[PDB]
């Protein structure tokens, strides 16, 4: 379908179909899921350590000034000089939003230099069947144009696909497909989840969103640590409560 | 000479300087995670710089090569500057490390040099096609690759029987033999090759 883009607007993925019952894990998900909490801060001037405990998962979504070729960006050089390691459980995961740059290099220096190992390449897959006559400006380095971002997955220590398709965003609209939370929280990786860069659109049950541009905020860590104080210690989200 | 050519050989023993320049080098090397595996090293110290001086550079990776291949790849002097994936799918178009199921494999686009007279910007990096054979590489890459560079030569490195293509010079152990038809390149081959065996 790549000499039909060429001819017609039309990216290759504008193609793809279908873009058994596994509603009971969803249903323990969400009878397992903390209260959302969310607070504002300024994550470069912000002490990361005061976020505790240490997270199961992290969801890291920074934004690159890419995200912004229409329309505070942060570079690389500030994300790789965040702490993540500080915060994370010695076994946790983070799943870091790269786009289609520098970053996807980048990207799994910062990985590797916060202590994971990449083991997931998830792929935002961008179609444009609402715009085909819309070509986007490039990357000066770029050959191709550019139709995905990429979220990467990674672990440290000891069911669903790698892509994502969904139509692409109206310029300026920087959200992510939500469909990543479903992609997290279907592995039952923990439940202290955390979400930096979060927005009030974002906020949602079971995660802890932090990001400067939040307007109101519920943060107490005392009352957060409650919520894994024993016997909810090592659930993984996707259990029965205990009474 | 536009018609396909290629080398049956080990592209760890032969010569590459013989070959000449390229404006496209592609390789879908067989990683270290059926066939015949390079180690990391043998894979680090493949010839590609002799192959380019200015122009690109397509190298698929799977699981760790994603990040052996970056590194690979900037040991040989490129830098990586996009990334194709490939959506594969079935006849009818709906998709088909151990954490989640790998519906797309990775192709890194490396640059090198000052590569000028190329129509960047011209296909998407998403490749959508149907998978043909266990292990075989889709036909739209070439295209796409023949949109970017028109008319230029092009070298695969690990290539199969069917990757054999016009423009493109394969190199690979599963071939038959060495067909070459290109005069420079058959000479420089005679010269380096007197008696015909790496
Ligand atoms: C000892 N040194 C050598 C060796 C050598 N060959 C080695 C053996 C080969 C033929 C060439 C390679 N391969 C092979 C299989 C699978 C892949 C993985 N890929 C992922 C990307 C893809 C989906 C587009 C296609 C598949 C990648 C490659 C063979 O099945 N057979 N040629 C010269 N010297
Ligand atoms: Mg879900």
């Amino acid at each position: 379908y790549c000499q039909h883009f060429v001819d017609t607007g039309h990216r290759p993925q504008n193609f793809i179909r279908d873009v058994e019952l596994i509603r009971l894990k969803d249903e323990l998900i969400a009878k397992s899921n903390t209260p959302p909490m969310y607070l504002q801060a300024d994550i470069e001037a912000f002490d990361i350590r005061e976020l505790t405990p240490k997270f199961d998962v992290i969801l890291l979504e920074p934004p690159l000034e890419e995200y912004y070729r229409e329309t505070k960006c942060w570079t690389w050089d500030d994300i790789m000089k965040l702490e993540i390691d500080e915060i994370a459980a010695p076994r946790s995961f983070i799943f870091l939003w790269c786009g289609s740059g520098e970053g996807l290099d980048l990207g799994r220096v910062c990985l590797r230099k916060w202590g994971y190992r990449r083991c997931e390449d998830i792929c935002w897959i961008k179609t444009n069947k609402n715009n085909p006559g819309k070509t986007k400006t490039l990357d000066p380095k770029a050959v191709f144009q550019r139709t995905k971002e990429h979220c990467l997955m990674g672990i440290k220590g000891t069911v669903d696909i790698d892509l994502i398709i969904t139509e692409e965003p109206e310029i300026g609209n920087i959200e992510k497909p939500v469909e990543i939370f479903h992609i997290i929280e279907h592995f039952c990786l923990g439940r202290r989840r955390l979400h930096l860069f979060g927005r009030d659109s974002t906020i949602r049950p079971g995660w802890l969103t932090v990001g400067p541009t939040l307007t109101n905020s519920n943060y107490n860590a005392e009352t957060y640590a409650s919520y894994f104080s024993a016997p909810n210690s090592y659930l993984t989200g996707c259990t029965e409560e205990i009474e | 000479l536009f018609p396909p050519q290629w080398i049956c050989c080990d592209i760890r023993y032969l010569d590459v300087s013989i070959l000449g320049k390229f404006a496209v080098v592609m390789a879908d090397p067989p990683w270290d995670i059926p066939y015949g595996t390079l180690t990391d090293d043998e894979m680090r110290r493949l010839n590609i710089p002799v192959l380019q001086d200015d122009g690109f550079l397509f190298l698929w990776v799977t699981g760790r090569a994603m990040e052996l291949g970056r590194e690979c790849l900037n040991l040989w002097g490129y830098e990586r500057v996009d990334e194709i994936i490939w959506v594969k799918t079935n006849q009818l178009q709906r998709i088909i490390g151990h954490w989640l199921n790998h519906g797309k494999e990775h192709c890194l686009v490396g640059v090198k040099g000052n590569p000028q007279g190329f129509n960047q910007g011209l296909d998407c990096d998403v490749i959508v096609a149907e998978v043909r054979s266990t292990s075989h590489k889709p036909d739209e890459i070439y295209g796409m690759i023949e949109r970017l560079s028109p008319g230029t030569r092009k070298i695969e490195l690990f290539g199969r029987p069917h990757n054999v293509q016009p423009n493109w010079i394969t190199l690979g152990n599963q071939l038959d033999g060495i067909h070459l038809l290109d005069p420079d390149v058959v000479a420089r081959f005679k010269q380096r090759y007197p008696d015909g065996i790496i």
